[PDB]
C-alpha cells in the first residue's frame, strides 16, 4: 500500500464525522452545527454544547453547516469547525497531510461552485496540500465491494435515492425525498408534547431536546411497520373480531414505556402510536393535505428506478439496482425499516427478485458515510481518484 | 479454384477502414482499475 | 490442423527441389531419378498450395520458416530471370519446368500476403514482386501480384517509413 496517511472528514447535514486514514473508527463525531454565543464566539462539539445549551443562556443560538441538499451554505463557519477539527481532535496542521472529504449525489448543477469553495477554503485558508471529494453514495457502495447499486440513504434530511451502475452515478436519476430523521424529531416532539407540558431563536432548546430525550426516544420506541400501518389495522381489526365472536390478541394494543427524565415521569404508547411516527416518511400525506403520496418513499425509490431505465434495456438496470440494493443511514436502523423498504419496492416491482445489502453493525451505518471515504483513502493507488492540488485551482482560476 | 477473398483478409480490411487502439485501451483499462479498487475493498472489509 | 506431423513429409519432398532449381540454369536432368525427384518436388508444392487456399492450413504454413525462405528464394530466382542478370541463366530447355514452379510460388505468396501485412522499408517479397510485374506479360500473374502487393500495404502508416518507398513512378504509371 501507500506511504500516506489521510485526513477523512465527512460533514452531513446533521452531524460531522472526522479521524485519521490509519484506523478503524473516527477521532470524533460532533454537531454540523454550533452554538454563538454572544464580543462574538463559537462553541462545537458534542459535550461543549450540551455543556451550554443546558445552561439555558440568552444570546445563546445554534446555526447550521449544512443545508438539506447535504452541502455546506455557511463557509465561515465551516473553516472554523475544520480549524476546531484539526486543531483539538486530529492534532495536526491542516498542511502536511492529504484530505479525503465527501459530497452528495447531485444531479450535477451545483458542482462546479461547490468545488470552487471548497478550493477557497482548502487551499486560500487552510493550505491543505491535496483533497479528494468522493461522493457519499458511491464511496458507501465501494466500501460494500458493490459497483453498481441502488443506493437508499435514510439520514437527517430525507431519503437520498442514488442509482450507481458499474461505478458511475446516474445524476438524473438521483432523487431526494424530504421527510427523514430530523422530521421524526419533529414528530414525536409535537406528539409528546401535551404529556410533557410543552404544548430560529429558540434554537437553543430545540437543539438541546432534540440531541437529548428525542434521541432516545427514537432509538428505544419507534418502530417500522412491516405493511402499510392502515391496512394492519383493518386486518388486525377483522382478526380481532373473529377471535372474540369465536368463543362467545391484537397486536397493536401492546403498550411501550418511556422514563422521560426532565420530569421523573412514564410516557406510555401503545405499539400502533410507535408505528405512526415512521408511517409517515412513506405516506406523508398523512399530515398535511398538501403532500402527494408521490412525496412518500416508496413511489420516490420507483420513480428514481424508472428514471434510471432511461439512462443512457429498462427491464434490465431495473434488474441490475434491484439485485444490489443498499439500505443505509443512521435512521435506517428503526427496527422494521429494511423490510418495509423492501416491501415497498418488491410491490412495485413484482417481476424482479431484490436483493439487499445493509451493514448490521449498529455504529457503522451511522458513519457509513465517514467508512466509505475511509476505504477510498486506503486506495492502493494514486490513480484511483481525482485528487485536486493547488495546481489545479490555479489553472481554474484563469479567465 | 482460388478463393479471390479470404476471412482474415476482408477482417483486416474492414479493421483498418473503421480505424482510420484508444477505445480497447479504455475500455480494457478502466475495467482493470475498477477491478484493482473492488478486490483492494474485499481486503479492508476483512481486515 | 487436424493432422500434423503432414508438413515434414512434404518439405522433406520439397527442398530438394531448392537445389534443384538453383541447379537449373544448364542441362541437369540427364538421368530418371532426377527427373521423378523434381516431379516428386513439383506435385507436394501443389498439394502445398491447394490446401494453403484454406485458413487453418495457411496459418500453419506461416509458422514454418523453411516454406518461407523457400518461396523466397523462388522469388529471387524469378527476379533474375525478369531483370536479366548474367550470374543466372535460365537454360531454356528447363524452361517448362521453371514456368509451372513460378506459378505454384506466386499463389503460396499470395496467401501468405495476409500474414506478413506489415511490409517494412527493405523488404525483399516487395522488390522481387515488382520486379515481376515490370517484366511479366502474363495475366494471371498480374492480378495475383497486384492482390499479393495490396495486401502488404495493410496496417502501415504514411509518416513511418514503410514498403510504400519501394514504388518507383515507372511502376505506379504502369
Amino acid at each position: 500500500t501507500l506511504n500516506r496517511k489521510c485526513v477523512v472528514i465527512h460533514n452531513g447535514s446533521h452531524r460531522t464525522v472526522a479521524g485519521f486514514s490509519n484506523v478503524e473508527l473516527p477521532q470524533c463525531i460532533i454537531p454540523s452545527s454550533y452554538i454563538k454565543r454572544t464580543e462574538a464566539e463559537f462553541i462545537f462539539g458534542t459535550y461543549n454544547m450540551i455543556d451550554a445549551a443546558a445552561e439555558k443562556r440568552n444570546g445563546d443560538e445554534v446555526y447550521t453547516l449544512v443545508d438539506s441538499q447535504g452541502l455546506p451554505y455557511n463557509w465561515d463557519a465551516l473553516e472554523m469547525q475544520w480549524r476546531y477539527l484539526y486543531d483539538t481532535q486530529l492534532k495536526v496542521s491542516p498542511e502536511e497531510l492529504p484530505l479525503v472529504i465527501t459530497m452528495p449525489a447531485t444531479n450535477g448543477k451545483p458542482d462546479m461552485a461547490i468545488l470552487e469553495r471548497y478550493y477557497e477554503l482548502a487551499f486560500d485558508k487552510l493550505n491543505v496540500p491535496v483533497f479528494q471529494i468522493v461522493i457519499e453514495p458511491l464511496a458507501i457502495a465501494l466500501s460494500m465491494g458493490k459497483s453498481s447499486a441502488f443506493v437508499i440513504d435514510i439520514g437527517a434530511s430525507g431519503c437520498n435515492v442514488t442509482p450507481i451502475i458499474d461505478g458511475i452515478v446516474v445524476k438524473n436519476a438521483v432523487v431526494r425525498s424530504k421527510f427523514g430523521g430530523d422530521f421524526l424529531d419533529f414528530q414525536v416532539h409535537e406528539r409528546l408534547a401535551p404529556l410533557i407540558k410543552e404544548e430560529q431563536k429558540r434554537s437553543t432548546d430545540v437543539w438541546y431536546e432534540a440531541s437529548t430525550w428525542i434521541q432516545q426516544f427514537k432509538s428505544t420506541m419507534l418502530q417500522v411497520s412491516e405493511k402499510d400501518l392502515f391496512e394492519l389495522e383493518r386486518y388486525y381489526k377483522e382478526q380481532a373480531d373473529i377471535y372474540a365472536k369465536q368463543q362467545e390478541n391484537n397486536p397493536l394494543v401492546q403498550k411501550k414505556n418511556f422514563l422521560f427524565k426532565p420530569l421523573n415521569k412514564t410516557l406510555t404508547l401503545d405499539l400502533k402510536e410507535c408505528y405512526q411516527f415512521a408511517e409517515y416518511l412513506f405516506k406523508p400525506q398523512l399530515i398535511s393535505d398538501k403532500f402527494s403520496p408521490e412525496d412518500g418513499l416508496g413511489p420516490l425509490m420507483a420513480k428514481s428506478v424508472k428514471k434510471a431505465g432511461a439512462s443512457i434495456s429498462p427491464e434490465q438496470v431495473y434488474s441490475l439496482l434491484l439485485t444490489n440494493v443498499i439500505i443505509t443511514g443512521s435512521t435506517s436502523l428503526i427496527e422494521g425499516m429494511e423490510q418495509r423498504i423492501i416491501k415497498e419496492l418488491s410491490i412495485r416491482f413484482p417481476q424482479y427478485k431484490l436483493t439487499t445489502f445493509a451493514n448490521q453493525v449498529m455504529m457503522d451505518r451511522k458513519i457509513q458515510g465517514w467508512l466509505g471515504a475511509l476505504t477510498m483513502a486506503n486506495l492502493p493507488s494514486w490513480s484511483l481518484g481525482k485528487w485536486y492540488s493547488k495546481e489545479d485551482y490555479e489553472t481554474l482560476k484563469r479567465d | 479454384s482460388k478463393v479471390i477473398v479470404p476471412q482474415t483478409v476482408r477482417l483486416a480490411e474492414e479493421l483498418e477502414r473503421q480505424q482510420l487502439e484508444k477505445r480497447k485501451k479504455e475500455r480494457n483499462l478502466h475495467l482493470q482499475k475498477i477491478n484493482s479498487i473492488i478486490d483492494f475493498i474485499k481486503e479492508r472489509q476483512s481486515e | 490442423r487436424t493432422l500434423p506431423d503432414l508438413l515434414p513429409l512434404f518439405k522433406t519432398f520439397i527442398l530438394p527441389l531448392e537445389r534443384i532449381v538453383e541447379g537449373l540454369n544448364k542441362s541437369s536432368i540427364c538421368d530418371s531419378k532426377a527427373m521423378d525427384s523434381l516431379q516428386m518436388g513439383l506435385n507436394a508444392l501443389l498439394i502445398l498450395r491447394n490446401l494453403a487456399q484454406d485458413t487453418d492450413s495457411v496459418q500453419i504454413l506461416v509458422k514454418d520458416r523453411e516454406i518461407k525462405s523457400f518461396i523466397l528464394f523462388i522469388l529471387k530466382k524469378f527476379q533474375c530471370v525478369a531483370t536479366g542478370d548474367n550470374k543466372w541463366q535460365l537454360y531454356e530447355g528447363n524452361a517448362t519446368f521453371f514456368n509451372e514452379l513460378t506459378h505454384y510460388t506466386l499463389d503460396l505468396m499470395e496467401a501468405i500476403s495476409s500474414y506478413i501485412a506489415p511490409a517494412m522499408k527493405d523488404d525483399h517479397y516487395f522488390q522481387t514482386l515488382v520486379s515481376i510485374l515490370n517484366y511479366t506479360k502474363d495475366r494471371y500473374m498480374v492480378i495475383s501480384i497486384l492482390r499479393s502487393l495490396s495486401r502488404l500495404l495493410v496496417r502501415s502508416k504514411a509518416n513511418e517509413e514503410s514498403a510504400a518507398d519501394n514504388l518507383d513512378h515507372k511502376t505506379l504509371s504502369l
